């Protein structure tokens, strides 16, 4: 069960959060309904992915002018 | 048959709850707009842009103001009609941005901008100078987190 | 002309204690949750952005405060006394607003009534101005390390009876 | 008889007010409305300020519809000096005043439906404030009323959005009309209150929705020939059901009547921005002039005794809703703590014009 | 070994219900961000630590033991009855011969915490609010335990794992949605209405950790009512129309409790307060007689079984 | 997030002029200010969104000019300076430096930011903690463009 | 109602049964709470001087009805006395609160 636990706690949560990102607007309320059910079922694996956020913000083709 | 009338009232109630549930389920489909943080036209009347050498005489900002807040000291220079203006002190805690002297200026060096991010940590910091009031705020197209704000259009559904 | 602090040392200088202080401060800077406090022209930002008057310590004063409003306001701050502060989100919570000269029944700012961290431009700005204000406040609380839990009560009182004349 | 405090932070959000009641049990029987909370002293400062300086001050009265306050306080000096407004700017003023009446009634029924949600009306309100931004530029803090009309001109996008507002707005209005016929909780939770009739609402002080709730076709701008009201389509609510749902049908019919007025005024276009502007500064005369306009709450009024100076010698305002607040001491006698929320909703009042 | 294997289902269950109340907080925030238009997942723990690290805020009233244990009993009255849920054919906390009956007792000791809250607060506001909250916890208990009784009468068992197995005989139609939809409506209105959620304070002196206790007690009340929606009407782990059966069954019952969370929060946002008179008109003159009515119906119907 | 390193403290004690490129994503900015405050220092605040002539405001006792509401006179008095009075606002001796926390990178003028960074080089106990125009991550670039 | 006070910064009337910091119920015992916000230094001898001055002011200014207007007058000239005491340097500031707004203006070089 430790193999299945690290599988469900490592492979699942970035794909789950990615499906939460890329399907935030492209959804029926049926689709938002099943996504809400999925994110309710799939909560405590998202603890190692909650503070880290890397591929999130570039809605252009900009340059790092900082 | 009073409990039958209670049942008929709840039948009409269940019909209304189902119809209003369809209405609210359709109301939950407001996906494209979603106003939030970024993470208007020229008459925003936000932060007031000021120019120092174009400000010359008539002191109309201290007169048409509803509270008379502007404090500008001036000493007349001889034979050249120069008032020697100094320290254009505007307190935005005193200021309402109600906009009288913005359009009532004879010089019209008072113009408005779109800046409103003046939430500060102290009240004595709000006493601004004439060089702080001459700063171009922001070109809001040129941010990596701000897209085009839906000014002319509405419900574009183009971000997705 | 100011006073002098103590400034002896920082006793909690382990990695675990400063880690817990940083995490508790950042989570304290994350969970604003205001009790709203509208009932004025700055209530209009609430629809774009509890009821127990001792719960929410991170309230911002988004309202036009008057002299008759002031006893209930200082009682409500007595109901939020120790942990957190208030944010002035109105020119009338700062300078008295547009009636700063001639208004008798309106206080010239709550800066003579309550400790205020952040002063706003005042009259209803855009709904992201309150977001920038609570972000600044989060940067302010992030500077705070909970003052190393350092405590003083004055307790000034006269037990002589006043020359009273009630109704 | 446990005394309710009725504190400053109400469980509802309709202003700050004081309604201490003895309430023997849950039946409220005696009302003592204490006011003075949102007070500014408009009269003495208005005596100490000019018209162009108390003209930014007319925003703190009925700020859910700010066109009415500045409209009546600019229509004061227009009829005082007998300066003619051209027909184009006056009709555009009629359009924006009826749009502000629309905004006042929808911003009433928003938090009223929230107490008894926000984005069910904000889908409309974002385009409504887009119309306010295309009309004057501000959200609700406009300063665009002159003696000759609007201070600026209408842009070429605002007339197109005004043409689009009718089939953007009336469809969701009539989708919101059928809810009270469908949903019986409005037929059982706000049904009943408002038991005053017409001969009594004329008797005390009432005007607006509380006077049109009894089936009286009352209108100032129909009796007084003002802004050519008999040209446009009118249907003043003669709904005689009395109660609070009668007031809701009154407000739906007033919004639909304003929709009909604006829809007939979409293609009217009978004429510049400001007529009679030689100089930036002027004065006022000394007459005995009380000017009034059809408020959304009923006969907003401006009393004026002149000084022939830069300052008015007397400036007293008769607000509609503050005279409409007098009837609750009589509409408190046989109701509940669960009823006073519906009462202070159906008064349709904010405390900006109350204390002032 | 003598206590580790016994403690770890309790520990895993406490961690599971903390994650579930995190789900309920951020899921009501997500439905409010859908109907009202990452960092947000940890914002709920930030809420919990904002409510945790605070001031005690004790006034001058001399009811300090009741002031301490008021919100504590309000938490216990939900937390003690999480030993009851058969998430699968295994991983239930106890065998629990009286399954739902202990839940009815622990949910019935909740007005004790409500009256202890109404007396721990030296305020007439929270006094009247504790009276109202205790009275609506009392008032909505009877059709609640009536439809509980009717489902346990269909199953002829009180133990929850037995009724969860018993729902899977006819198949998809064997669930109690198609056996008692009327009693399902009873359990819907009793689940939504009791927790001061579907109609509507009384925390005007409780602050700091006690306000957080009332917070977590209300949302765990929502959690346990939702998990009984799962294990009564929707099914525990059966989708008919080793180790992996437990792992798929916990996903099935969590999808069912997410379904009821979405239905409950949506019905909260689309219904207002019953204004406290139709509330009791419902729970006494309407809801209790029709709960007795479908009790008589299921009593007549179990003769042939 | 939360990369455990005090390299920003090394930058503020080495360069003492760093643009804090950090978003409006909550309070992820004051943690290094809290570590400077826990080191015995004292940190006060400023903002360049309405600060004009910054060297004439931090020194040279810029004027008070109280805003009369049409009732009082001009009363051209001289208020004490910003950072000179802040150096006068250190009553004990254990305070090693004074941190000037600036939180407005826009409306700043590149020339005047270099003038303010040179004013952080004027007093040895002055630390410049300016903003960095709100990048997505937390970047501590030094005053190179200014 | 029950609160009868004119409470500002550094001056709070609070005519209630307050011996210690626990509020109550209301009586003729005016409990002058000073400095709620930790704005100035407020040494104990100077606090005793200001409290004795306020006692002399409420002793010489009574005789009329002690309603709210006398409370406004006595808090107002008590704040004038605190301002003229801090301007002469008897009351320094604090710089230990999170604001330190310098509510009475910066002391000049005069
Ligand atoms: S800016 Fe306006 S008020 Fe100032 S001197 Fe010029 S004309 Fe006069
Ligand atoms: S911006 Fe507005 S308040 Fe300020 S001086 Fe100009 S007109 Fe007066
Ligand atoms: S400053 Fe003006 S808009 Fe803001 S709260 Fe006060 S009166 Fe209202």
């Amino acid at each position: 069960i430790g193999i299945i636990s690290v599988w469900y706690f490592l492979v699942m949560p970035p794909i789950i959060m990615n499906w939460l990102r890329v399907r935030w607007y492209r959804r029926k309320f049926f689709e938002m309904y099943l996504q809400f059910m999925f994110v309710f079922m799939f909560f405590p694996g998202l603890l190692l992915w909650a503070p880290f956020l890397n591929f999130r913000k570039f809605p252009r083709d900009p340059n790092m002018k900082n | 048959t009073g409990f039958m009338n209670y049942g008929q009232q709840t039948l009409r109630a269940a019909r209304y709850i189902g119809q209003g549930f369809m209405i609210t389920l359709s109301h939950t489909n407001r996906l494209p707009v979603t106003i939030q943080y970024p993470y208007t036209s020229e008459r925003f009347r936000g932060r007031i842009h000021f120019e120092f050498d174009k400000c010359i005489a008539c002191e109309v900002c201290v007169r048409v103001c509803p509270i008379d807040l502007p404090v500008v000291d001036w000493k007349l220079e001889t034979n050249i009609r120069k008032k020697r203006l100094l320290n254009y002190s505007i307190d935005f805690g005193i200021c309402i941005f109600c906009g009288n002297c913005v359009e009532y200026c004879p010089t019209n060096c008072l113009s408005m901008t779109e800046e409103y991010e003046f939430s500060t940590y102290d009240r004595h910091e709000l006493n601004y100078n004439q060089i702080a009031l001459g700063r171009l705020p922001m070109s809001v197209i040129d941010d990596y987190t701000i897209r085009t704000i839906w000014n002319s259009p509405q419900t574009k559904n183009g971000v997705n | 002309s100011i006073k002098f602090p103590i400034l002896d040392r920082t006793t909690k200088n382990s990695v675990i204690s400063t880690t817990l202080n940083d995490l508790s401060n950042w989570s304290r800077l994350s969970s604003l949750w205001p009790l709203l406090y509208g009932t004025s022209c700055c209530f209009i930002e609430f629809a774009s952005l509890r009821s127990s008057p001792r719960q929410a310590d991170l309230i911002l004063t988004a309202g036009t405060v008057t002299m008759k409003m002031a006893p209930s306001l200082v009682r409500l701050y007595e109901q939020m006394p120790e942990p957190k502060y208030v944010i002035a989100m109105g020119a009338c919570t700062i300078t008295g607003g547009m009636f700063s000269t001639d208004s008798y029944s309106t206080v010239r700012g709550v800066d003579k009534l309550i400790p205020v961290d952040v002063y706003l431009p005042g009259c209803p700005p855009k709904p992201e101005a309150v977001i920038d204000a609570i972000t600044k406040l989060r940067k302010k609380i992030a500077r705070e390390i909970y003052k190393d839990r350092i405590r003083r009560c004055f307790t000034t009182n006269h037990k002589f009876f006043v020359v009273r004349s009630p109704h | 008889l446990m005394i309710v405090n009725m504190g400053p932070h109400h469980p509802s959000m309709h202003g700050v007010l004081r309604l201490i009641v003895t309430l023997d049990g849950e039946d409220v029987v005696d009302c003592e409305p204490i006011l003075g909370y949102l007070h500014r002293g408009m009269e003495k400062i208005a005596e100490n300020r000019a018209i162009i300086q108390y003209l930014p001050y007319v925003t703190r009265w009925d700020y859910l519809a700010t066109m009415f306050t500045e409209a009546i306080t600019v229509n004061g000096p227009e009829q005082l000096g007998n300066i003619q407004v051209p027909k184009r700017a006056s009709y555009i003023r009629v359009i924006m005043l009826e749009l502000s009446r629309i905004a006042s009634h929808l911003l009433w029924l928003g938090p009223f439906m929230a107490d008894i949600p926000f984005f069910y009306i904000f889908r409309e309100r974002e385009f409504v404030y887009d119309l306010f931004e295309a009309a004057t530029g501000m959200r609700m803090m406009h300063n665009f009323f002159r003696i000759g009309g609007i201070a600026a001109d209408l842009p070429y996008g605002w007339i197109d959005k005004c043409l689009d507002f009718c089939d953007y707005f009336l469809t969701e209005v009539v989708e919101y009309q059928k809810l009270i016929t469908r949903n019986p909780i409005f037929l059982e939770r706000v049904e009943g209150v408002g038991i005053i009739g017409g001969e009594e609402a004329i008797n005390w002080g009432l005007s607006g929705p509380m006077l049109r709730a009894s089936g009286i076709p009352w209108d100032l701008r129909k009796i007084d020939r003002y802004e050519s009201y008999d040209e446009f389509e009118w249907e003043i609510q003669w709904q005689k059901q009395g109660d609070s749902l009668a007031r809701y049908l009154v407000r739906l019919s007033e919004m639909t009547e304003s929709i009909k007025i604006i829809q007939q005024a979409l293609e009217g276009l009978p004429y510049r921005f400001i007529s009679k502007k030689p100089s930036p500064t002027f004065e006022l005369s000394k007459q005995e002039l009380y000017v009034r306009v059809e408020a959304p709450k009923g006969e907003l009024g401006i009393f004026l005794i002149g000084d022939q100076s830069g300052f008015p010698w007397r400036w007293k305002i008769r607000p509609p809703g503050f005279i409409n607040l007098q009837i609750l001491p009589e509409l408190v006698k046989r109701m509940k703590l669960a009823d006073i929320m519906t009462i202070l909703g159906s008064i349709d009042i904010i405390m900006g014009e109350v204390d002032r | 070994y003598g206590l580790i294997w016994i403690f770890v289902p309790i520990f895993s269950l406490v961690l599971g219900i903390i994650t579930g109340v995190l789900v309920i907080v951020w899921l009501e925030r997500e439905i409010s961000a859908g109907i009202q238009q990452p960092l947000g997942i940890l914002q709920a723990l930030a809420d919990g630590t904002k409510l945790l690290f605070k001031e005690n805020l004790r006034p001058s009233r001399g009811n300090t033991p009741l002031f301490s244990i008021g919100p504590s009993i309000a938490v216990i009255s939900i937390l003690l009855s999480y030993s009851v849920i058969p998430f699968s054919n295994h991983l239930v906390l106890a065998d629990l011969n009286i399954g739902i009956f202990l839940w009815i007792a622990i949910s019935s000791i909740a007005p004790i915490g409500l009256l202890m809250s109404g007396y721990g607060s030296n305020n007439k506001y929270s006094f009247l609010g504790g009276l109202r909250a205790a009275a609506q916890s009392i008032s909505y208990e009877i059709p609640l335990t009536l439809c509980v009784l009717s489902i346990s009468l269909l199953s002829n068992s009180l133990s929850t794992v037995d009724i969860v197995e018993a729902q899977s005989k006819y198949g998809f139609w064997g669930w109690n949605l198609w056996r008692q939809p009327i009693g399902f409506i009873i359990f819907l209105i009793s689940s939504l209405a009791e927790c001061e959620r579907l109609p509507f304070g009384y925390q005007t002196e409780y602050s700091g950790i006690k306000f957080g206790l009332f917070y977590v007690a209300s949302y765990l009340n929502l959690l346990i009512s939702s998990l009984f929606v799962t294990v009564l009407y929707l099914g525990g782990w059966n989708i008919s129309i080793q180790i992996f059966g437990t792992t798929i069954g916990i996903f099935i019952t969590l999808a069912k409790t997410y379904l009821f969370l979405f239905v409950s929060i949506a019905t909260r946002w689309t219904l207002p307060r019953l204004r406290m008179d139709q509330l009791l008109n419902l729970g006494w003159k309407f809801l209790l007689p029709i709960s007795l009515g479908n009790l008589l119906l299921t009593t007549s119907f179990q003769l042939f079984s | 997030v939360k990369p455990d390193i005090g390299q920003w403290l090394q930058d503020v004690e080495e360069h003492k002029a760093i643009a804090i490129y950090a978003p409006h994503e909550g309070g992820y900015e004051g943690r290094y200010l809290n570590r400077l405050k826990m080191q015995g220092y004292y940190f006060l605040d400023i903002s360049a969104r309405g600060l004009g002539d910054p060297e004439t405001t931090l020194l040279k006792n810029y004027p008070v000019c109280p805003a009369h509401l049409g009732k009082q006179p001009i009363a051209r008095w001289y208020y004490p300076p910003e950072v000179d009075y802040r150096l006068a606002a250190l009553p004990p001796s254990a305070k090693g430096l004074v941190v000037w926390v600036l939180e407005a990178k826009v409306l700043s003028k590149s020339e005047l930011q270099f003038l303010a960074l040179l004013p952080s080089l004027r007093p040895n106990v002055r630390v410049i903690a300016e903003c960095g125009n709100w990048r997505k991550f937390v970047w501590k670039p030094l005053a190179e463009i200014a | 109602g029950q609160w009868l006070s004119s409470v500002t910064r550094h001056v709070r009337i609070y005519a209630a049964y307050i011996d210690p910091e626990t509020c109550e119920s209301q009586m003729d015992k005016l409990t002058l709470i000073l400095d709620p916000t930790e704005e100035f230094v407020w040494d104990d001898e100077s606090c005793n001087k200001v409290y004795s001055y306020f006692q002399e002011l409420v002793d010489h200014y009574e005789g009329a009805p002690l309603t709210e207007y006398t409370l406004r007058l006595i808090g107002s000239d008590v704040e004038h006395y605190i301002r003229k005491m801090l301007f002469d340097g008897e009351i320094q500031y604090n710089m230990d609160a999170r604001v330190l707004n310098f509510s009475m203006g910066k002391p000049r070089v005069q």
